[PDB]
């Protein structure tokens, strides 16, 4: 059992969805070091069955300025997937996207 | 394109830094530890301090929408730098824990 903050990590993205920053909390949860995520698109990490829905959510985010993702599966560093949900926000100067990510499951292989 | 210099911070609703992204060193010259535990107002020009307090008060009322504010931030070299802080609240609805404020802080120009 984990507390809320231990299951939450913030990421930042350019408008092409590439990671430009990630909280170190992601390492304990999903396995990645933040440095290895930089320059990779969010889309590289979504489960195939969630990819079309995530595209729609990204479109809604860019159109409206904010979005709540619904539940989706993110690829974990050492195989398998973790369920999580994300609140996304565009910061306009569009400059970048901020995502607050909350983990909903253990890694499932 | 020349990338903006910015860093992320988390604040409690009073304005105290509870998390500081290390990109702050390049943006304003302080180590994260020099900001953590202090109120953002402690780095703000006297003429802007009340606006900054007001902003933190209002972002909590705006239903998780983004508020922005422009203010003068005292860098590590004791120089006033224009910063645009864009802030929004995060509350995890699986809980009734108090919301905190997420900020992205960018050095900007006070000009057209
Ligand atoms: O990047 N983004 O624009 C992301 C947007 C998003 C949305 F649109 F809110 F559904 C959900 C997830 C997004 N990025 N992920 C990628 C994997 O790690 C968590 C953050």
């Amino acid at each position: 059992f984990k507390g809320l903050d231990s299951k939450t990590f913030l990421s930042e993205h350019s408008m092409d969805m590439k990671f430009t920053y990630c909280d170190d909390r992601i390492t304990e949860l999903i396995g990645y070091h933040p440095e290895e995520l930089l320059g990779r698109s969010a889309y590289e990490f979504y489960h195939a069955l969630d990819s079309e829905n995530m595209t729609k959510s990204h479109q809604n985010l860019c159109t409206k300025g904010q979005v709540v993702s619904g539940q989706y599966r993110m690829l974990a560093k050492h195989g398998g997937y973790v369920w999580l949900e994300t609140q996304g926000t565009v910061i306009y100067n569009p400059q970048c996207i901020m995502c607050v990510n909350y983990v909903l499951s253990e890694i499932e292989k | 394109v020349c990338q903006p210099t910015r860093f992320i911070s988390r604040h409690n609703i009073e304005g105290i830094f509870t998390f500081v992204d290390h990109r702050c060193v390049a943006t304003v010259g302080y180590q994260p530890q020099e900001l953590l535990g202090k109120n953002i107002v402690e780095f703000c020009h006297p003429e802007d301090q009340q606006l900054l307090r007001d902003s933190f008060q209002q972002v909590v009322k705006l239903k998780g929408q983004v508020l922005s504010v422009m203010f003068r931030f005292r860098s590590k070299n004791q120089e006033w730098l224009w910063m645009r802080t864009s802030s929004f609240t995060f509350q995890n609805p699986y809980s009734d824990e108090i919301e905190y404020i997420i900020c992205t802080n960018t050095n900007v120009k006070n000009s057209s």
